[PDB]
This record gives structure tokens, C-alpha cells and sequence, in this order.
RNA sequence: UGAAAUGCGCAGAUACCGGGAGGAACGCCGAUGGCGAAGGCAGCCACCUGGUCCACCCGUGACGCUGAGGCGCGAAAGCGUGGGGAGCAAACCGGAUUAGAUACCCGGGUAGUCCACGCCCUAAACGAUGCGCGCUAGGUCUCUGGGUCUCCUGGGGGCCGAAGCUAACGCGUUAAGCGCGCCGCCUGGGGAGUACGGCCGCAAGGCUGAAACUCAAAGGAAUUGACGGGGGCCCGCACAAGCGGUGGAGC
């Protein structure tokens, strides 16, 4: 596709890659510091908010905000039928990442000077222990496409 | 009503529309189904190979409680539809027969021919 | 139908079942197949009838070949009289498309297409290749007969190819090869299959068939190239995937 998949140097305070790439989802310009700053400080913020340490609670929110099943178009002999299929492994990552970052600038919460409070609230909001938010609703609705269209 | 489980169902396909009937094997109907069977209307309904399924299956499944199982397939005349689909028409109510559960023991085309019984119009002849 | 419309349908169409009437054609088998001199000929049944191959080599004993003119046969369309007419369909009547549409597409529709009797006699009537005979490697598939029947032998249909032939393409025991016999035909292109005359025809028309004038060509095959919603293989931020933007505002 886009090229092959580079790896990404995993995250300075824990040493996760996924948290890497949830960074690089937020940081436009190449502002790298910015962008690693807002996702420190929402982790902060989950500490306070959640007693729950930051990093399950983001795992668990990407894993809430991966879809299973997509549907995508294909020109069948009448018209283009959306067919569903699996989605890779590692398109469901980005999908998650994407989706929350999108879904979190959603939210009308401006908190901190940033962005930072609304990708800490978007995280709890998608973590299943709490599984709503816009991030959330994306993945449920291409699910809920998929399968319409079994 | 008085399970049968072995029977002949006939596809009977045109331009206009699908009808299927599946019968005993002595040749009673038992049950019958079309594209205006289902609640589909006139034009799309009607022909529409999609239609055609519909009324195959709905043939079968309503043949499933009279106990139906395996069935002869009997094709007569030539139709189809319209749709974008590939639409042979008849072709499709032979699938979904296949597919609907009944095992179908043959397909057989006895499409009906006059003698010679009126000039045909319609471009034809 | 590209989309449509004309059209048909509530006097009930379309789709479905049963009954009847009528005309025309004969699915599968079906072939890359078979028959005939050609045109041409395919449901099944019987009668009448032509051609043709093979085996035995039994009979006649050169009785042979070709064939100007004749006579006959001769696809389709067409003509005459009568019959028939389901489907199809020149002309024609409409719908659409278009710049226009006297067309292509769609709905109708007469002659005709079918039968009989008579006439017409044409064609890309083609293998674009007259008939007979003899001689000149093979290979392969096939239809039909005989045999000592994992192949030989005879007749036929195809493919590939020896020698050779041919401008090339190609032909090559199914000759376009090597020979002989006889028939028909050609002699640059246009004018022209016209004019005139004759013969034939009910008619349409057919057969035969020029001249003046005019042009340096007309032409065959093959070569390089340019040109015009097939197949295979493969590329490029070409698309897809993704991030940012132009199109809005003011400048």
C-alpha cells in the first residue's frame, strides 16, 4: 500500500509502540512534543478522574473502537453492492487510533490549554467499562453495516 | 397439512414474471408462490430474478412444513428479468431451490410448444 | 429502450392452468459429418426412384475421352391463375434519435415468405480453380466397404508437408506439380455490361454486345510505416490507502 510498515520506536514513560502510534495520530506538523505532551497529560487525567492506570484504560478503549467487520463497495453485475469483509489486524489498529483522535477533537470539551482533557475523557469514553462515545459509535455503525448487507 | 417430503416443483418463468408451484408426486399442488406473492409490485417484482428467488424460496420453505424434502425440477419457458443482476430469471429460482433446502433430485426442461397455434407479434417470427 | 415513446390493458391485458383451431419450421442427435452434376438437400413412416462405393474376378471385348450449337436442370427475388396465411416482413403508418433521419433503435403492417400449375434464368450460381487419364515422399485426423482387423487395402472428407510450381500469398496423390486429349474464356482503365441490331420473356428484364471520346494508369501480392468499448505480462502518487488543501470569504 502506502509502504511497508515501518516500526515504530516505543513510547519513552511506558515502553509501548501502540501509545507511539496513538501519538503520532495526534501530533499534525511534526509538533512532536505538543502532541506527546497532550497524550501525558490526558494519562494524568486518567489517573485522577479514573483510579484505573492510564495505559489499560487506553488498551481497552482501542479495543472497543476496532471494527471486526467493514463493509466495502465492489461492482457486482447491477450496481455496486457493499460487500462485508474482515478487516487485517492491522487495519483495525489504525482505524481504532484514527477514530479516536477524530472522535476526541469531536468533543466539545476544550480542556487544557490543548486538546489534552478530550482525549483523556475520550478514552474513558470508549473503554467498555465505558463504551460509548463518537469514537465508539464509528466502529458500532460500520459493524452494524457490515452484516446488514450479510 | 400431510407430510409428502417427496414432490415436483415447477418453475414456470416469463418476462413478466415467476410463479413456482410445488406438487405431490402425483402432480396436486400443494403450495405456490410468485414475485406478487410476495410483496413486491408490479414491474421489479414481478420479473426480477431477485423476485424469482424470493418466490423459489418461499415455495420451498412453505413446502417444508407439508414435510417436503426432495423434489423434481421442472423449467418451463423462458424469462427472466430486467435487473442489473445477470437475470436469467429462471435460473435463479432454480438456485434458490437448490440453496433452500429441499434436495432437487433433477432439472428438467419441459417448456410447452404450440403446433403452430397463432402468428406470434412482438417482434417475433 | 441507451433512455424513452408509440402501442396494448378495467369491454380485465401481462404472468398461470385447461380446451380448441390454423399456418410455418423441424430442437437434441449434429460433426471438425453425409448426399447430389450444380443449384441445393436435414422430425418420423411407407411407397416410387437416381447416383455411388467395396469384394469375387465371373460375362462383353476398345464398346473410350471431350464435347460448338440443342435439350434439360438451375438459390433468392420477381411474374401469371387459383389456394393458403401462424410467425416474419420491402412498401407503407407511427414512436424515438438527430442539426436534419426520407436510416440505423421501438410499435404496427401490405406484397411476399407457404401450396399447386405455368413463367422468369440470375448470383460472391465460389474451391472466385472446366472434364478425363497417367506419373511424382510421407505424416496426421476423419466418413464409408473389404481384410489374414494393435494394421493393411479401396472409395470420400480435412490438416501438415517431399520433389516441384508460383509475383507473392500459397498449391503440393482432393495439385495451383510433371504430361496428353477435348471444351469454354482473357488481351490496359473509364465510357459499359451501356448504345444499336437480333433472339427470348406476360412483365421486370435476360442472352449477345460495340463506337466516339478520355486517362496513364487501372491492377495483384507482399514490405516498412502511419492510422483504427481484443488477449497476456508490467510500470508510474495512476488509482486505491492516508494526511493536508483548491472550489465558499477578504485580499
Amino acid at each position: 500500500r502506502y509502504a511497508n510498515k515501518r516500526f515504530r520506536k516505543a513510547q519513552c514513560p511506558i515502553i509501548e509502540r501502540l501509545t507511539n502510534s496513538l501519538m503520532m495520530n495526534g501530533r499534525n506538523n511534526g509538533k512532536k512534543l505538543k502532541a506527546v505532551r497532550i497524550i501525558k497529560h490526558t494519562l494524568d487525567i486518567i489517573n485522577v478522574l479514573t483510579d484505573q492506570n492510564p495505559i489499560q484504560v487506553v488498551v481497552d478503549a482501542i479495543t472497543n473502537t476496532g471494527p471486526r467487520e467493514d463493509t466495502t463497495r465492489v461492482g457486482g453485475g447491477g450496481a455496486a453492492r457493499r460487500q462485508a469483509v474482515d478487516v487485517s489486524p492491522l487495519r483495525r489498529v489504525n482505524q481504532a487510533i484514527a477514530l479516536l483522535t477524530i472522535g476526541a477533537r469531536e468533543a466539545a470539551f476544550r480542556n487544557i490549554k490543548t486538546i489534552a482533557e478530550t482525549l483523556a475523557e475520550e478514552l474513558i469514553n470508549a473503554a467498555k467499562g465505558s463504551s460509548t462515545s463518537y469514537a465508539i459509535k464509528k466502529k458500532d455503525e460500520l459493524e452494524r453495516v457490515a452484516k446488514s448487507n450479510r | 397439512d400431510n407430510s409428502q417430503v417427496f414432490g415436483v416443483a415447477r418453475i414456470y418463468a416469463s418476462f413478466n414474471d415467476t410463479f413456482v408451484h410445488v406438487t405431490d408426486l402425483s402432480g396436486k399442488e400443494t403450495i405456490a408462490r410468485v414475485t406478487g406473492g410476495m410483496k413486491v409490485k408490479a414491474d421489479r417484482d414481478e420479473s426480477s430474478p431477485y423476485a424469482a428467488m424470493l418466490a423459489a424460496q418461499d415455495v420451498a420453505a412453505k413446502c417444508r412444513e407439508v414435510g417436503i424434502t426432495a423434489v423434481h425440477v421442472k423449467i418451463r419457458a423462458t424469462g427472466g428479468t430486467r435487473t442489473k443482476t445477470p437475470g436469467p430469471g429462471g435460473q435463479a429460482a432454480l438456485r434458490a431451490l437448490a440453496r433452500s433446502g429441499l434436495r432437487i433430485g433433477r432439472i428438467e426442461d419441459v417448456t410447452p410448444v404450440p403446433s403452430d397455434s397463432t402468428r406470434k407479434k412482438g417482434g417475433r417470427r
